[PDB]
RNA sequence: UGGAGAGUUUGAUCCUGGCUCAGGGUGAACGCUGGCGGCGUGCCUAAGACAUGCAAGUCGUGCGGGCCGCGGGGUUUUACUCCGUGGUCAGCGGCGGACGGGUGAGUAACGCGUGGGUGACCUACCCGGAAGAGGGGGACAACCCGGGGAAACUCGGGCUAAUCCCCCAUGUGGACCCGCCCCUUGGGGUGUGUCCAAAGGGCUUUGCCCGCUUCCGGAUGGGCCCGCGUCCCAUCAGCUAGUUGGUGGGGUAAUGGCCCACCAAGGCGACGACGGGUAGCCGGUCUGAGAGGAUGGCCGGCCACAGGGGCACUGAGACACGGGCCCCACUCCUACGGGAGGCAGCAGUUAGGAAUCUUCCGCAAUGGGCGCAAGCCUGACGGAGCGACGCCGCUUGGAGGAAGAAGCCCUUCGGGGUGUAAACUCCUGAACCCGGGACGAAACCCCCGACGAGGGGACUGACGGUACCGGGGUAAUAGCGCCGGCCAACUCCGUGCCAGCAGCCGCGGUAAUACGGAGGGCGCGAGCGUUACCCGGAUUCACUGGGCGUAAAGGG
């Protein structure tokens, strides 16, 4: 018995809670946009979307999310924050959107 | 491992003089001539008509015991005799006399086969500088035996060179009588071994 | 020997124990204890250099005790005798030493051959003393067990969860070291 | 990563070694890419070791990062040797 | 470049036709016998249980810390302290532990083989190039104290670094939505907008090295999908309810019923689905004239599982053999509350079983991992040990030598056989002893050259004092099967349908070429035979190449 292997399973435990500090406040955030969104309050639910965006990028950077599925999970959040704001709105900071 | 044991008994057995001591089996006293007959009780007995399969048999037992060689051995050379292409049966007996102990035998450097086998084992026999001590070493032609740097002045070398200074040797083969050397030149032919043995009825045993 | 606990009653039991001296250190034979004579006589192994016999106050010497004594003089051995349960009122040594001088064996006191020291099973009383006459027999007699072609002997032959096929051997010349050819009996390894 | 690597093969005290080109993680008896040469430790033949040139300066180029020995003999053969 | 048959239903024949046999082979095994040497190879059974030792770590050139050691002090001493250090010890931090090694239970499936696809994708390390690397903050181990608990271990308070984490700045770039353009499924380019970088140590330090962060290009490694090929059973005929398709979303590196909501009612099937059994698959191997047939040991790839099952976490990559959590099963301790385990890694233990090796030495070679490096690690591997378990190589002498010893055996009493075999003469000289003695190992390392090419230096051997050579030097293990026909090779005694043999016909009930023995022979030979399976013969499942009036067979 014994190996000096536990080290890892331990450096793993501390990366895992900040991986899901990490995603679970993005998760949390992208739903508040989506809220925001809903009824068309438009800038301040930009702000909130262009955050959530700059999480997720983090996430990505540090050993989260990486690579594309980040960027997806980017495209899937702006897209249907768009699709939202065509029930009143229009970009007014600019933001996250194409525009 | 040989056969091992009493000899001129199995050329008593084939009916045919096999020359498997040299002299005596070329004096009147290789059993072929004073006694022609089978060995053992029912040699000297009325003679049964063989089947088809037993005189193949017979033909088979015969050459390996003129070339002196294990079972197993012998059908390996066979295989690869098959396995190359030309005659089969000619090819087959010119791999059997590539033998060094049968090659030494040939060029005089020892009066029987089983002896010659017995001196190159015994690193009496040396192959282009090395003494070489296996009779399984087959040779491709264009080669030089000699009698080994510390083997050349023993009296029964000395002995055998006397028997052959005179007689002449085979056309695959050359011998320097004065340095006790001897060149395989050719692979040797079946038309150039006038051998008691036919090797097609050998061919058919092996076959199945 | 060391100061742990009882096992208990178990006629059974691992191998020789090895109990410590001032002087030197002394091997203990504890095998299933009773033999209920495993074999009648060996061959003539010497399995122990000496041999204690130990005599209740409650049953005195019994055949076992003679058969085993007759044992120890097989092997040879100079006979140690021990009186056991001196500390409870049933006790009566003079009756064993009696029986014993009948028998042929004359104690020290008397003037004879035979090592008498009776011991307490229960307190902690004479185990000392009598360590110390074994040592001195020991240097007496000269009984003294490794340059020489090496020579051991099975005490007891088993099997284990945490081994195998586990034979617990008693060194009696040379040196034995972990990695070497060895054959006992039929059975070698 | 893809390494310039020899094989072991032969017989017992007959060794003999594929100067190849495989991954890192594999067996050293394993499926590699491309063999780009041969070496015989025992020096028993004339031409005893040989490696394809051109090929092994690809595989460099590409990034087939040798192992010492193999460096080694490619250095031998005259492969990094450059005028 | 390749193909042998025979014995047997009968009084005899001809066939049809089964059975049996020679041939070769096995991861074999058993019996008898047994010299070596090379090489290959050794739980095919219970994927049963498993001890012990080891099998995967390493970096102080990432960082703090304790234990010690020194060189020197500040220190009277003792501290404490400071560095250079030398090692350790554990921690953090990183990289590797997903490679290597094993087993073949399951899985008959895109699992594999195969040929593609990926505009639907990842790829740490490696290389190629580009661009960077500006500032500020923070926690957390270790450590110290304080408990709880038999132990396993563990919770609480505080401290502290760092390539740990965070935040701001920059933007080569990229990421995304939207638009446009060219493509053609999500490929490439661009515009507006939003978002995203990092980290340092080392010295021969004004100079380079290792590392770093983002990107594209490659490289290998895969993930996923499809075309075709993939065992037997039809006495398994209907199967299906996330099941078949859609829309939307989730989840993924990515597509997809992978998952979910909702709509639709399909989908597959006799060109064999579903069900049962069976079985890892192949590159191959064995056989065979070939077509085929069987098998998948070792070796190579791929899959799958690491007591059984389930599931995530971390990362380039696992659903993770020597990580995790959980339930069950079992073994192991318990102060009965609870923990510890996992050999299908090497060796070994048992148990099953006909049967299968050494608790070996080594990092020397190759390869792996980490490391600037030395170097550390390595039951990968290299070798050694055991086993005639295979295959091959050699020895058990050779040359003489009776018109024929003895011994034994038959005889028709003359004789014949063993048999030139022996004895005996001559010669050689495995073993054996001495003397030497390797190839495998030239590099990484240092110095000169710029740390490049190139030049020189040096070390480094488990095997193994082995192989092998040089000298000497003994005549120095033969066994097993069979002997009626197949089928090679025959006589006598003993036995009397008994004892026995046998693979098949069948031999044996008083002269047995078939039984026991003896001689003699024949086959092989350090082996030979028996058993088991597989193929062959068997054109007895016939594609090449069997047929069907009467043989088995035409359905009414
Ligand atoms: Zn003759």
């Amino acid at each position: 018995r014994n190996l000096s292997a536990l080290k890892r399973h331990r450096q793993s435990l501390k990366r895992r809670l900040r991986n899901k500090a990490k995603k679970s406040a993005i998760k949390t955030l992208s739903k508040k946009a989506i809220q925001l969104a809903q009824e068309g309050k438009a800038e301040e639910a930009l702000k909130i979307m262009r955050k959530a965006e700059s999480l997720i990028d983090k996430a990505a950077k540090g050993s989260t999310l990486h690579k594309n599925a980040a960027a997806r999970r980017k495209s899937r959040l702006m897209r249907k924050v768009r699709q939202l704001l065509e029930a009143a709105g229009a970009p007014l900071i600019g933001g996250g959107l194409s525009a | 491992g040989r056969y091992i044991g009493p000899v001129c008994r199995l050329c008593r057995r084939e009916g045919v003089k096999l020359y498997l001591k040299g002299e005596r089996c070329y004096s009147p006293k290789c059993a072929m001539e004073r006694r022609p007959y089978p060995p053992g009780q029912h040699g000297q007995k009325r003679a049964r008509r063989p089947s088809d399969y037993a005189v193949r048999l017979r033909e088979k037992q015969k050459l390996r015991r003129i070339y002196g060689i294990s079972e197993r051995q012998f059908r390996n050379l066979f295989e690869e005799a098959s396995k190359k292409k030309g005659v089969t049966g000619s090819v087959f007996l010119g791999l059997l006399e590539s033998r060094l102990d049968n090659v030494v035998y040939r060029l005089g450097f020892a009066v029987s086969r089983r002896q010659a086998r017995q001196l190159v084992r015994h690193g009496h026999i040396t192959v282009n500088g090395r003494r070489v001590d296996l009779p399984s070493y087959r040779v491709r032609p264009g080669d030089e035996i000699a009698v080994a740097e510390k083997s050349r002045n023993l009296e029964l070398i000395r002995q055998n060179l006397e028997a052959m200074k005179g007689r002449k040797v085979g056309p695959w083969l050359s011998l320097d009588v004065e340095g006790m050397k001897g060149k395989f030149l050719r692979l040797p032919d079946r038309e150039d071994l006038a051998l008691p043995v036919n090797e097609q009825l050998v061919i058919e045993f092996y076959s199945r | 020997r060391i100061a742990e606990k009882e096992a208990g009653g178990i006629t059974q039991h691992v191998g020789a124990f090895e109990v410590k001296t001032p002087q030197g250190t002394v091997v203990f034979i504890d095998t299933p204890g009773h033999e209920a004579f495993t074999t009648i006589r060996q061959r003539g192994a010497k399995v122990a250099d000496i041999a204690v016999i130990v005599i209740a106050a409650d049953d005195g010497i019994m055949p076992q005790t003679e058969e085993a004594i007759a044992h120890a003089k097989a092997a040879g051995a100079k006979l140690i005798f021990a009186i056991n349960k001196i500390d409870l009122p049933q006790a009566d040594p003079e009756k064993v030493k009696r029986q014993l001088m009948e028998r042929g064996f004359v104690p020290e006191e008397y003037g004879g051959d035979a090592i008498v020291i009776p011991i307490s099973a229960k307190t902690g009383q004479g185990v000392q003393d009598l360590l110390e006459m074994i040592l001195l027999l020991a240097e007496l007699e000269d009984y003294r067990a490794p340059n020489a072609e090496p020579r051991g002997v099975i005490l007891e032959s088993k099997l284990d969860k945490q081994a195998g096929i586990i034979a617990n051997m008693l060194v009696q010349e040379g040196t034995f070291r972990v990695g070497d050819y060895v054959v006992a009996g039929e059975a070698y390894g | 990563m893809v390494k310039i690597r020899l094989a072991r093969f032969g017989s017992k005290h007959n060794p003999h070694y594929r100067i190849v080109v495989t991954d890192a993680r594999r067996k050293r008896d394993g499926k590699y890419i491309e063999k780009i040469g041969y070496y015989d430790p025992r020096k028993t033949t004339p031409d005893w070791l040989k490696v394809d040139v051109e090929r092994a300066r690809y595989w460099l180029s590409v990034g087939a990062q040798p192992t010492d020995t193999a460096r080694r003999l490619l250095r031998q053969a005259g492969v990094f040797r450059q005028e």
